[PDB]
């Protein structure tokens, strides 16, 4: 499963 | 900003067996931007049901697919990839070489 | 051997057309397992192979949520890109993030995987240490502050070792049929004619997988490198490989060059010449 995390640039 | 070119291999899924249903395979590769135009062609006509993959990329960032449909190679068809992208200054067509 | 559960997401925006297009596709290996389009009719983490079908309806909905999240993040990451590189709200512009982690023999993490880019051109990857960032140009290097100041690295890092590598292995687990398979390819020379006194050895290997192969001509045992051609390894469509590897050879030394094909289906690897 893809990952729950994912900050902006 | 740079814009690649799309790199075509035509070739059929297995052996080419005249009579003996097959998958033709037109594989993209290497390109970028993503959007691109792929056709499979049939003595120089657009093929019914062509499938693709979904859109992915490698390890240097350029994008790849894989369109493909049924056909069955005999003698007098002639097969080949019809592709388009923004690198290109038309469609490029590649026929089918059963020798590579 | 060593396994690999890797996703990509690209993000294409597009002036005068509305939103943004936002794709990712998960991998186990080189095998395809899932997928979500922004451009579908109804935007959902759809099945790819049938090992993955039998996934229970909060699984699909879970995901399907983290990867709505995912394309509206991307979303203001293009316009942030807009703003770091001054670009004009014109053009076309692309955001790819490849991430995933490598299961070792040892059932470690032998790997993880985090990296960026905009444009084709590389922006902003998780190093090795899986603590610091590496940033391509000083436009990446603020969403550096940024990832330094949340601890974002300490956050994936928690990922990657644990959630990742763990459904990774349920994902083995349920297609093991599919995933944990070696097939070795099927080999074979052709000739073809090029010259009144030159001609081409093709090698050819297929329908083998995983895609990893190595193919190479030896001219008398010395390896050889002039006068090859080795094109990029295809897909057949059916969860197999194909590869060949060409020479150009002066006509009557033939017999001279030889194929090796390596493939972990093969229980040793190959050496071929061009048969009658």
């Amino acid at each position: 499963q893809t990952s729950q995390w994912d900050d902006p640039w | 900003m740079i814009q690649r070119t799309p790199k075509i291999q035509v070739y059929s899924r297995h052996p080419p067996e005249n009579g003996k249903p097959n998958f033709l395979n037109c594989y993209v590769s290497g390109f970028h931007p993503s959007d691109i135009e792929v056709d499979l062609l049939k003595n120089g006509e657009k093929m019914g049901k062509v499938e693709h993959s979904d859109l992915s990329f490698s390890k240097d960032w350029s994008f790849y697919l894989l369109y493909y449909t049924e056909f069955t190679p005999n003698e007098k068809d002639e097969y080949a990839c019809r592709v388009n992208h923004v690198t290109l200054s038309g469609p490029r067509t590649v026929k089918w070489d059963r020798d590579m | 051997g060593s396994h690999s559960m890797k996703y990509f997401y690209t993000s294409v925006s597009r002036p005068g057309r509305g939103e943004p297009r936002f794709i990712s596709v998960g991998y186990v290996d080189d095998t395809q397992f899932v997928r979500f389009d922004s451009d579908a009719e109804s935007p959902r983490e759809e099945p790819r192979a049938p090992w993955v079908e039998q996934e229970g309806p909060e699984y699909w909905e879970e995901a399907t949520r983290r990867a709505k999240e995912a394309a509206q993040t991307h979303r203001e990451n293009l316009r942030t890109a807009l703003r770091y590189y001054n670009q004009s709200e014109a053009g076309s512009h692309t955001i790819q993030k490849m991430y995933g982690c490598d299961l070792g023999p040892d059932g470690r993490l032998l790997r993880g995987y985090h990296q960026s880019a905009y444009d084709g051109k590389d922006y902003i990857a998780l190093n090795g240490d899986l603590r610091s960032w590496t940033a391509a140009d000083m436009a990446a290097q603020n969403t550096q502050r940024k990832w330094e100041g949340n601890r974002y690295a300490e956050r994936f890092r928690a990922y990657l070792e644990g959630e990742c590598l763990e459904w990774l292995r349920r994902y083995l687990e349920n297609g093991k049929e599919t995933l944990q398979r070696a097939d070795p390819p099927k080999t074979h020379v052709t000739h073809h004619p090029v010259s009144d006194h030159e001609a081409t050895l093709r090698c050819w290997a297929l329908g083998f997988y995983p895609a990893e192969i190595t193919l190479t001509w030896q001219r008398d045992g010395e390896e050889q490198t002039q006068d090859t051609e080795f094109v990029e390894t295809r897909p057949g469509g059916d969860g197999t490989f194909q590869k060949w590897g060409a020479v150009v050879v002066p006509s009557g030394e033939e017999q001279r060059y030889t194929c090796h094909v390596q493939h972990e289906g093969l229980p040793e690897p190959l050496t071929l010449r061009w048969e009658p």
